[PDB]
DNA sequence: TAGACACC
DNA sequence: GGTGTCTA
C-alpha cells in the first residue's frame, strides 16, 4: 500500500480521537475514543492491503512524512510494518490487537431526530473562540424558530445558565424542544462543512456530524433534555 | 465447561479467571450482596479492598460488569492522575451511552498515596453523574483512598470470611483446582496435595492456583509431591514439643534447621504458641518474639540468634 | 509617579493590579515570619512549657536536638529522640520533647565553597579537602590557591552550593579579596 | 425549614439558608445577626474546631442574609493558580447593582495551602475595598498568623447548658421536618432525641447516619485498633496487625497522632519511645506483620488513658 | 566443549556466565521447575530472589529467555521509575510479538524501596498484558517487592539448598572451576584449594569464581596458597582459657583477633562454653551472647563490641 | 616523580606508579600481580586505618594499567550522577582503547546506600569497557552484592620487616622532597623522628611538614566539665569506631577498679547503639557526660 | 576580527557538541564534547585575531546575529569581548580558560580501515527518523556486499537484535566483517555530505565524518566487533 | 522547574 | 538528607 497526503491528513486527525488505530484491508478506516465518546469513519482513496494494529498512530504518521510519497508500506517478514523508500527502509511495530481500542462494527445511525448543517468557518470560530472564552460545553437547542449553538463554561456556571457564545445554524421547522448538550472535549472533527444529524431516545443521545471526508458520532451529555 | 477459560492466556492463574459473579468464590453474604446488585441491574459505587492480594477484587469488578452487560471502562488506577480524571473519565461519565447500557468505570488498584488529588476531584465527579455512570474502585490498602470517597461508596471488604464461609470456600476452591487440572491434562494422584494448596495460602486464590502450576512440573500430584507441600509451611511440632520439654540439646539442634526462613518461622511460632500457652505467657511470648524478630538482620549469626530465642521462650513460657 | 496627585496604591495594589506575579509573589513572601524567629519560637516552648504548634512552621529535627543538647538536664530526652528520632513525625519529635524535658531556660556556606572547590580541583574526598583548607589557611595563607581556582566558579557549580541569591553574592566575594 | 431540591445527601439538601435557620449557641447566634444587620461583612475566620457545628453553613448564609454576590471556593481547591485568575477576576470583574462581593474559602486549614494563604493576605491588601473574605477552619493554626491579623476570628462552639437544652430541641424538631419531606418514618420520638444526644455537638454527623438508616424507610479510621488497645485484649490486636502490615509507615504515623490526644501526659513520653523504637527497626524486622503485633502489646501494657 | 565463554569479557566471573538453563548450577527442583518452563515455551511471571549475591538469579533470568528464544527487554530495576513503566515498558508489553517470539521483560535488581510506586503501577500492568508479555524480576531482598507483586509471581528462592542439593551443587561447581581453569591456562596443583574455594564462599558462585581469578596472579595454583585460602577456623582455647582466668589484658588482646568473623566465632563460643560451665550459667551465657550477637551490626566498633562481650562473660560465668 | 605546578605536597609528590608507593610486602606484590594482567577487575580497597592513602593506591593502579580514569568523591556519587556522568563515561568506547576505570573514593558515606544498589546491574552492564574501584574505611558500608562483584583487598599489617624497610623508604623519600622544596635539614634524627611519630600514616607525616592524643578529652572528663566535653565531641564524630576503642583503652588504666566494670557498661552500651543513633556527634556527647558522672 | 555567516553557522553547530569553546588566533577552530565522545575541527575563511574562551557559545552567537556583518569583534580594554557595531557597542564576557573544555591538539586520523560516503539528505533522514522511531544507537556494518547503517532502540532491545531502520550507503569491496556501533547522542554533525572514514584497532575505534565545512570524529561503542 | 508529600 | 511522584 501507499498512503496519499489526504489519507495521512485524515489519519492524523483520527489520532486525536484515539492514540492508536486498527486498520483493516479495504477502503474504510475507523476509530473510537477509548472512552467511547467520539467515533470517526471515512472512506479513503487508497487501498489498505493488510490488517495491522498501530499503537502510536501519531508517531507512525510522523515517520511517514519523512519518506517520499511513493514509499511502499507492506507487511514485514516478521510481521511488523515495513515502510520501503527508494534508498531507505524503516520498520515500525505492529501492535497486539488486544491492546488497541477499536470500535466493534460501524452501527448504522438511527434516522435523525433533527437535521441541520454547520458551515466550515462557523465550526472553526466555535472551536477557536472556545479556547479563549473557556467554553467547555455547548448546547444545540431551539430559539426563536432557529437552531442555535450556545457555549457555556461549566466550571464557573454549573447549570449552564450564562451563555458566553451563540451561533445560528438555521431555522427550525418542527415544534419540539430539545436541549442537546455536547462536551467540547469531544468535538474532534477535522475542519470542514458538516450535515449535522441529531438523535435521541429518552436518556440516550448522539450527534453525527457528516462531512465530505468523514463522519463523527459524539455523545450528548446526560443532562441533555428533550421532547422526542 | 464449568470453568471459564480465557484461552488467549498461558499464564493459567489468568487462563482461569471467572467471567461471572457465580463462578466467583466469595463469602456467603458478599456473594448475595453482589447477586442482589446484578439483579437490579444498576450498580452502586463500590470499593472492593483486600488488602492481601488474590481474593477476587478485580475479578468481581469485571464480573459485575459482565453480568449487568455494562459499558465498562477498565482503568489502571496509577494512570489516573488528575488530568485523566478531568479528561477521558469525565468525557465518559458524561456521555449518553445509548446502547441502553449502564456505564461503569472500573478504577483498578486505586489505593495510591499521591493520587489523593485525583481522588478529591472524583468526590464531586461521582455525585454529578451518578445518574449516568457508576464507579467500581479496587484497592489493596483502603486508607490510601480518602474518607470522602469511602463515604460515597459501599465498602465491601474481601478476605476475612467466617469460619463457616471459610470452610465452604475451601471446598469450592478444591473443587475448582480439580476442574482446572482436568482441562490442563494434570493427573491428580493424591487429593491431599490439592487441599493442602487451598489451605496453605488460603485468603489468596491467585497464589493458590499459582502454586498448583508450580507443582505440575511432573504433571502428577502424587504423595511424593504431597510430601513437598507439607514441608514449606510444615509442622512446627518438633520445636513446640522441645519447648514444653524445656531441654536445650533438642532446641540448640532445631535452631539451624529454621535459620533459612526466619521471617516465616517466627510467624508460625507465635501463631501456635499463642493457643498452647497461658494468657499471662501470651503477653510475654510477644515481648520475647517481638524483640527477637525486631533485631534479626542486625544479628550476625542468625542460627544462634534463633537459639537465643528458644531458650528465652522455654524459660518464661508455661503450659 | 509621573502622574502627580496620584492616589496612594500600596505595595500590594501595584502588584496585583499590574499583574507582575513576581511582586505579588514577593508580596506574599514578605509577610511570612523569619526562619530564625520560628526556630527560636519553638525551642522556648518545650523549655518554658508554653503553647505553640508546628506545621505552620519550618522544622529541623537537628536544630531543636542540637540547641536543646545545651543543658545536661535536657540530654536524656535528646538522646532518646536521637537513637529513636528517625521516622518520627516532625510533629511527634516535637511532642516528645514537649512533655519530656521538664524545666526551662535557654541561653557553613562560604567554607563549603572553599571546600567543595578544593576537592574538585585535586580530585580528593571532602575529608582531605578539610585538611587541605587547614594546611593552607595556616600555611601559604591560600589566597594564592584561591587565585588559581577562582578560575572554576561556573554558574552551574553555584547551584550545588546553595539554592538562592545567596549564591551570586558568593560568585563575586571570591572574585574579590584574594 | 429550607430545602435545596435536586440535592442528594440530606446534609447538602437540607442546608440552613439563613443565620436564623442555623441551630446555634447563645452568643454565637446573636453575633451573626449582629453582623447580618450591619449589612456588611468584615474579614472573618470562623473556626470550630469540633466538626459539624456549621462553619461552612453559617458562612454561606451570612452571604445570603446580606444578599451577597458570593463566590464559594473550597480550600483544597483554592490554588496558587486560582487566587491569581478567577479570584482576582471576580474581585475586579464588576457586578452592577447592589450585591456585595464575598469570597467564602472553605476548610482553608490544609497542609500545603500556606503559600495560597500568604498570597491572599496580600490579596486582602489589594482587593479588600471591593470584596470581603470569610475563611473556615477546623484548626486555626492551619491559618498563617497574618490572616489572623486582618481577619476577625470568631470561635464557634460551647453552648451553655441552657443552649444545649434549647439546641437539642431545635435539632429534634428539625429532624422531624426532614423526615416529613423524605417519607421516612419515626417509630419512636425518644429514639430521635437519642441521636440528638449521642453525638450532640456534631450537627453534620447526625444527618449522614439518618440517610444510612432509611434503607427500609424507617428509624430504629484507626478506631478498631484504638479501641482494642484500651480494652487491652490480644485476640483483637493480634488480628488487626496483619491488616495494617501493608503500609506501616502511614499507619504508625496515624497511630502516634491519635494516641497522643487520647492518653495521659506521662504516657505520651512513653508512646513515643515505643513507637519510635518500633518504626526505627521496621525494615530490619523479618516479619512485618508480627513486628506490628509486637508494637500493639507493648502499647496496651504501658499506655493508660 | 560445553562451557559458555563470552570472550568479549576479561572479568572472568562474567567471561564464564552460563548461557543456558542446563549450564546453570541450581537445586534439583528449581532446575526441573525451570526445565519445565522452558519446555512449554511460555514463561510465567517470576521472582528470583537471593538475598545473598551470586546464586544465579540474573543468569537464570537471561537463560530462561535464551532457551525460549524470547524477545527480551533487560532493564536496570533502579531505572524503572514510574514514567519508564508507563512509557517504554508499556510500549513493549503492548507491542505485537511478530517474530512469533514470546516477549519477556527482565527487570534486574528490582528490590528498591522507592520503586514502590512503579511497583504498584505494575500490578495492573502485569495482568493487562499477561497474554502478550511476561515479566521476570530479580531481587536481593524480596520485602522490597510489594505483596501484590509477589502474589502475581511464582517466587523461586535461591541459595537455600537442601544438604543433599548443597552437596551436588558443590560437586558441580568444583567441576566447573576446573573446566574454567582449563580454558584460562591455569594449572591446578592441589585440587584441595579448588574445593576450598567452593566451600569457603558457597552460596555465592560469583565471589567463588572471583577468588579463583584473584589467585592466578602467578597462574596455575599451588597448595601453598591453600593456607591462604582456608585460613584458621580452629581452636577457641586461647579465649576459653582467658575467661576462666578472668583476666582482661588477655581478653582485651584476643578480641581484635576474632573481629573478622564474629558470626562464626560467636557460634563456636556459645558451643564450647555450654559444656564447660555450670547449668545456671548456661541460661546466662545465652542472654549475654544472644544480646551481643543481636546488636552486632548496630555496633560501631566491632572489635570493642567483642571486648564488651568477653568481660561480661568472665564476670557472670562461674564454673569448673 | 613530581607534578611541579601543584600546591600541596601529598598532591605534588603522590607516587605515580605502584612501586613508588610505600607499602607492605604482601601488599605491593598483590598489586604488582594485578597490573601485570594489564586489565583491572572490580576492586574494593579497604583500610580501615586512615592516611594509608587508599585513593593513592587506586589513582595508581589506574596509571599502571594506562586506563582512562574517572574520579568521584564518594560523597558526591548520587543516584542521578551515576545515571548520567558515569553511564556517559562507562558506556563509550575510548578512541585510544584503554580501560575506563571509575574510582569511587570513600563509598562508605551514608545515604549513598541507594546509589550502591543502582550499581549492581550497572557493573555487569559494562564489563568490557569498564571496572570500578571502591575505596572504603569500613567494608560493612559497601553492600554485600557490591562486595560480591568486587575483589575485596584489605590493607596492610606491616611485618616487622615491612616496618623497617618501609621506614627507610619513608626517610629517603621525605629526604628527597625537602631537597626539591629547598627546605633545610638541620638534623637527620628530626627526619626519622617524623617517620616514626606517625608511622603507618605517611600522608599524615607529609601534611605535618606542609605546616591523635586522647589527652584533651581524658583531661576534660577528670575536670568533669561540660563546655569542654560538649566541644570535643564533634571533633571525634568522624571515626567513632576508632576513638571509642582508644578511649576505653586509656580510661581503663587511669580509673578505679570499680569504675572499670562501669566504664565498660557505659561505653559498650554506647558503641552498641551507634549506627542506630541519628546524630553521632550528640550521641558522643551523651557518652562523655555519662562517663564524667560515673 | 569579523565573522561571516558561514563561520557562525559552523560555530553554532560546535555549540551543540560543547556549550563552550576555546578560540585561538588563526584560521582553525575546534571543540570536543566534555565527555570526550565527540570532536570537531574546521578551517574557517575568517581569521581569528585573539585567544579567547567563551563560556556560553550559543549565547554569544545569538548576540552576534543581532549586529551587522561588518561588526568588529575585538579584545576589550579590560580583556572581555567587544562587539562593535556602526552605532552600538556590545560587551560579552571572556571566560577563564580553566572553566572550558578543549581538545589538546588535532591528532591526525589514522589511515582509514574502511571508506564510504553519506549523502546530505540521507544523513538528514537518519537524524530525523531517529527521534520518531526512538533509535538511540546505530551500526555501520556489512550486508550483501554493501555498507549499511542500522538503527536500534537499545532501551527496548539490549542486544541490538531488532533493526528499526536501515540505510544503504554504498557497496563494500573488502572481505572484512565489521560491526561498528555508534551512539546517536554523538552524531552532532551539521547537515551536509560527508566522506565517512571508519578506523579500528582491537577494542579501540573511531569514525571520522569529513565534510566540506568541517570534520567530526566520534567514538564507536564498546560492543563493536571487527576483523580489521 | 519547585514545593508538597511521602518513605528511607 | 536522599529519591520518587505529582501538580503547578
Ligand atoms: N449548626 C447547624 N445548624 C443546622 N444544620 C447544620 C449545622 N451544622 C451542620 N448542619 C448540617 O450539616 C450540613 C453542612 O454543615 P457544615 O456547616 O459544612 O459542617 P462543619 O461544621 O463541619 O463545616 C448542613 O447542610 C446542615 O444540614
Ligand atoms: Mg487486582
Ligand atoms: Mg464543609
Ligand atoms: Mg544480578
Amino acid at each position: 500500500m501507499k498512503l496519499s497526503k489526504d489519507t495521512t491528513a485524515l489519519l492524523k486527525n483520527f489520532a486525536t480521537i484515539n492514540s492508536g488505530i486498527m486498520l483493516k484491508s479495504g477502503q474504510f478506516i475507523m476509530t473510537r475514543a477509548v472512552n467511547g465518546t467520539t467515533y470517526a469513519e471515512a472512506n479513503i482513496s487508497d487501498v489498505i492491503d493488510f490488517d495491522v494494529a498501530i499503537y502510536d498512530l501519531n508517531g507512525f504518521l510522523g515517520i511517514l512524512s519523512l519518506v517520499n510519497d511513493d514509499a511502499e508500506i507492506s507487511q514485514s517478514e516478521d510481521g511488523n510494518i515495513k515502510i520501503a523508500d527508494a534508498r531507505s527502509t524503516i520498520f515500525w511495530p505492529a501492535a497486539d490487537p488486544s491492546t488497541v481500542v477499536a470500535p466493534n462494527k460501524p452501527i448504522p445511525f438511527p434516522v435523525a431526530s433533527a437535521v441541520t448543517e454547520i458551515k466550515a468557518e462557523d465550526l472553526q470560530q466555535l472551536l477557536r473562540v472556545s479556547r479563549g472564552l473557556q467554553i467547555d460545553t455547548i448546547a444545540i437547542t431551539v430559539k426563536e424558530g432557529k437552531i442555535v449553538i450556545n457555549g457555556f463554561n461549566k466550571v464557573e456556571d454549573s447549570a449552564l445558565t450564562r451563555v458566553k457564545y451563540s451561533l445560528t445554524l438555521g431555522d427550525y421547522d418542527g415544534e419540539n424542544t430539545f436541549n442537546f448538550i455536547i462536551n467540547m472535549a469531544n468535538m474532534k472533527m477535522q475542519p470542514g462543512n458538516y450535515k449535522l444529524l441529531l438523535w435521541a431516545k429518552g436518556k440516550q443521545g448522539a450527534a453525527k456530524f457528516e462531512g465530505e471526508h468523514a463522519n463523527y458520532v459524539v455523545a450528548l451529555e446526560a443532562d441533555s433534555t428533550h421532547d422526542f | 465447561s464449568m470453568i471459564t477459560v480465557n484461552e488467549k492466556e498461558h499464564i493459567l492463574e489468568q487462563k482461569y479467571r471467572p467471567s461471572t459473579i457465580d463462578e466467583c468464590i466469595l463469602p456467603a453474604f458478599d456473594k448475595e450482596t453482589f447477586k442482589s446488585i446484578t439483579s437490579k441491574g444498576k450498580i452502586p459505587h463500590i470499593i472492593l479492598h483486600s488488602p492481601s492480594p488474590g481474593t477476587g477484587k478485580t475479578t468481581v469488578a469485571k464480573a459485575l460488569c459482565h453480568d449487568v452487560n455494562a459499558d465498562m471502562m477498565f482503568v489502571n488506577g496509577s494512570d489516573c492522575k488528575i488530568d485523566f480524571v478531568r479528561g477521558p473519565l469525565t468525557n465518559f461519565a458524561s456521555a449518553a451511552s445509548f446502547d441502553g447500557r449502564q456505564k461503569v468505570i472500573v478504577i483498578d488498584e486505586f489505593d495510591r498515596s499521591g493520587l489523593a488529588e485525583s481522588q478529591r476531584h472524583l468526590r464531586s465527579f461521582m455525585e454529578a453523574y451518578s445518574s449516568n455512570c457508576s464507579i467500581i474502585i479496587t484497592a489493596n490498602n483502603i486508607d490510601g483512598i480518602i474518607k470522602p470517597l469511602q463515604s460515597r461508596c459501599r465498602v465491601i471488604t474481601f478476605g476475612q470470611p467466617t469460619d463457616e464461609d471459610k470452610i465452604e470456600m475451601m471446598k469450592q476452591m478444591i473443587r475448582r483446582l480439580t476442574e482446572i487440572c482436568k482441562h490442563e491434562g494434570i493427573a491428580i494422584a493424591d487429593m491431599k496435595v490439592v487441599a493442602a494448596l487451598v489451605k496453605k495460602n488460603f485468603p489468596d486464590f491467585r497464589k493458590t492456583i499459582g502454586e498448583l502450576d508450580s507443582y505440575s512440573s511432573k504433571g502428577v500430584l502424587d504423595a511424593g509431591i504431597l510430601s513437598l507441600v507439607t514441608n514449606d509451611r510444615g509442622a512446627i511440632d518438633d520445636v513446640l514439643e522441645s519447648l514444653k520439654n524445656k531441654d536445650v540439646k533438642q532446641l540448640r539442634a532445631l535452631a539451624p534447621k529454621y535459620a533459612a526462613d526466619y521471617s516465616w518461622f517466627v510467624g508460625k511460632l507465635a501463631e501456635e504458641i499463642y493457643s498452647r500457652v497461658t494468657p499471662q505467657s501470651i503477653i510475654r511470648m510477644y515481648e520475647i518474639v517481638g524483640e527477637n524478630n525486631q533485631y534479626h538482620g542486625i544479628a550476625a549469626n542468625t542460627e544462634l540468634h534463633l537459639a537465643y530465642l528458644f531458650i528465652q521462650l522455654a524459660c518464661e513460657m508455661q503450659w | 509617579s509621573l502622574f502627580k496627585d496620584d492616589i496612594q496604591l500600596n505595595e500590594h495594589q501595584v502588584a496585583w493590579y499590574s499583574k507582575d506575579w513576581t511582586a505579588v509573589q514577593s508580596a506574599a513572601d514578605s509577610f511570612k515570619e523569619k526562619a530564625e524567629n520560628e526556630f527560636f519560637e519553638i525551642i522556648g516552648a518545650i523549655n518554658n512549657k508554653t503553647k505553640c504548634s508546628i506545621a505552620q512552621k519550618d522544622y529541623s529535627k537537628f536544630m531543636v536536638e542540637n540547641a536543646l543538647s545545651q543543658f545536661p538536664e535536657c540530654m536524656p530526652a535528646v538522646y532518646a529522640m536521637n537513637l529513636i528520632g528517625s521516622g518520627l513525625s516532625d510533629e511527634a519529635h516535637f511532642n516528645y520533647l514537649m512533655a519530656a524535658v521538664p524545666r526551662g531556660k535557654r541561653y557553613d556556606s562560604t567554607e563549603v565553597l572553599i571546600i567543595k572547590l578544593l576537592a574538585k580541583r585535586y580530585q580528593v574526598n571532602t575529608n582531605d579537602a578539610i585538611n587541605y583548607k587547614s594546611i593552607l589557611t595556616k600555611n601559604g595563607k591560600l589566597p594564592l590557591v584561591l587565585k588559581e581556582l577562582k578560575g572554576l566558579v561556573t554558574d552551574d557549580f553555584l547551584k550545588e552550593v546553595t539554592k538562592n541569591v545567596k549564591e551570586q553574592k558568593q560568585l563575586k566575594k571570591l572574585a574579590l579579596e584574594w
